[PDB]
């Protein structure tokens, strides 16, 4: 995915998957 | 080259609209969200909101949600910010970035490729050339010291001004100070030169005032006062 | 909404270490960035996720986090690293970014250095244009920041004052200016104004009188 955002550790930014 | 290229610089009222863009280029436009950051004069930088172009997938920081929307066409890889009724406290820089373009910060959060900036000023003022006024020597002898002369260039808009001393034959002892802003949205500065005391009487000093926006240009002769009994 | 909290001045001499804070209550479960912004320039990113540098960075800038709080830390302080820096990270929900309110980072590169102050009455000129300034130039100062206090009769005015943030002259030393915006009739109506300029110990008073020459 490109889209993903990771924010923290196993997190990734609301609905960016 | 990765590249982003923001629109020029902006003066607007308030009440009117305005749409600024971003154009990306030197990788795929598609697949990495793009920012947008406003920092106003002097403060800090803020974070607006982002916009992923494949989906157009927008969301913003909720202070910012409603004002301003973010934009963009994948078809020209330009993205965009605008408002349809700028108001006064939209005066700022804005930004555009992209997220995680850079090594191991793919996928990640950081804004690591940024635009240059777009300046963006909305002020019920109209274009203006400035009112120059001597600042005058002071009368006491200093045996023998220095004297502080200058122009005061008032209530011009919008910036820049250029101001020279005899000509741009004197620029020794010159010194031309920043801007300040009134809330009459009109700005003002001073250029100061400091000369021998001694000269006073005998040196013409005389200030050159450049404003481009209004076409305006000023000479002003400066004197000592006439209360100066020399 | 979601605040990152950071102390907004920070000091170092050349060589000595700079350590800025970042606190806020999702900090222990959100990566903290941080972004470098010099005077004039865009922001560059100088840390991600915690302590990553990305390439080209220098290796005395470093990063942790830990709980509600992350630090960057400028190792052998340069002059060039004089900058505000800005800590950055998502709310706890994850839908929005905000940055740190931002900290001022000083690398002390030259000496001390008091203000020459030059305090300017309004000219007849300008009171016939119905108009009143006094001016108030500061020059020659450093480190860059000073407070500027204006009185009418001995009396503290803050009305009609507008002052610049220091700027940078040609020999590294800072300048200001401070304006004072009144009607004739005031002008004429008090016997003294004038403008107060303290920097770190010195206090300088300049005086105008609208019957004195």
């Amino acid at each position: 995915t490109r889209k993903s955002i990771r924010i923290g550790p196993g997190q990734a930014f609301y609905a960016t998957g | 080259e990765v590249q982003l290229v923001q629109s020029g610089a902006e003066v607007k009222k308030p009440g009117e609209s305005l749409k600024i863009s971003c154009k990306a280029s030197g990788y795929s436009f598609s697949s990495y969200w793009i920012a947008w950051v406003r920092q106003m004069p002097g403060k800090g930088l803020e974070w607006m909101g982002f916009i992923y172009p494949a989906d157009s997938d927008t969301r913003y920081s909720p202070s910012f949600q409603g004002q301003g929307t973010i934009s963009a066409d994948k078809s020209i890889s330009t993205a965009y910010l605008q408002w349809s009724s700028l108001k006064a406290s939209d005066t700022a820089m804005y930004y555009c970035a992209i997220l995680g373009f850079w090594g191991a910060n793919r996928g990640g959060g950081g804004m690591d490729v940024w635009g240059q900036g777009t300046t963006v000023i909305v002020s019920s003022a109209s274009t203006k050339g400035p009112s120059v006024f001597p600042l005058a020597p002071s009368s006491k002898s200093t045996s023998g010291g220095t004297a502080a002369l200058g122009c005061l260039v008032k209530d011009y808009f919008p910036e820049p001004v250029t101001v020279s001393w005899n000509s741009g034959a004197l620029t020794s002892g010159v010194h031309t100070f920043p801007a300040v802003l009134q809330s009459s949205g009109l700005y003002s500065l001073s250029s100061v030169v400091t000369v021998p005391s001694s000269s006073l009487g005998t040196q013409t000093y005389i200030c050159n005032v450049n404003h481009k926006p209004s076409n305006t240009k000023v000479d002003k002769k400066v004197e000592p006062k006439s209360c100066d009994k020399t | 909404s979601y605040e990152l909290t950071q102390p907004p001045s920070v000091s170092v001499s050349p060589g000595q270490t700079a350590r800025i804070t970042c606190s806020g209550d999702a900090l222990p479960e959100k990566y903290a960035y941080w972004y470098q912004q010099k005077s004039g320039q865009a922001p560059v990113l100088i840390i991600y996720e915690d302590s990553k540098r990305p390439s080209g960075i220098p290796e005395r800038f470093s990063g942790s986090r830990s709980g509600t709080m992350a630090t960057l830390t400028i190792s052998g302080a340069q002059v060039d690293d004089e900058a505000d820096y800005y800590c950055y990270s998502t709310n706890s929900g994850g839908t929005f970014f905000v940055f740190g309110t931002g900290t001022k980072v000083t690398v002390l590169g030259q000496p001390k250095a008091n203000p020459t102050v030059t305090l300017f009455p309004p000219s007849s000129e300008e009171l016939q244009a119905n108009k009143a300034t006094l001016v108030c130039l500061i020059s020659d100062f450093y480190p860059g920041a000073v407070t500027v206090a204006w009185k009418a009769d001995s009396s503290p005015v803050k009305a009609g004052v507008e002052t610049t943030t220091p700027s940078k002259q040609s020999n590294n030393k800072y300048a200001a200016s401070s304006y004072l915006s009144l009607t004739p009739e005031q002008w004429k109506s008090h016997r003294s104004y004038s403008c107060q300029v303290t920097h770190e110990g010195s206090t300088v008073e300049k005086t105008v009188a609208p019957t004195e020459c």
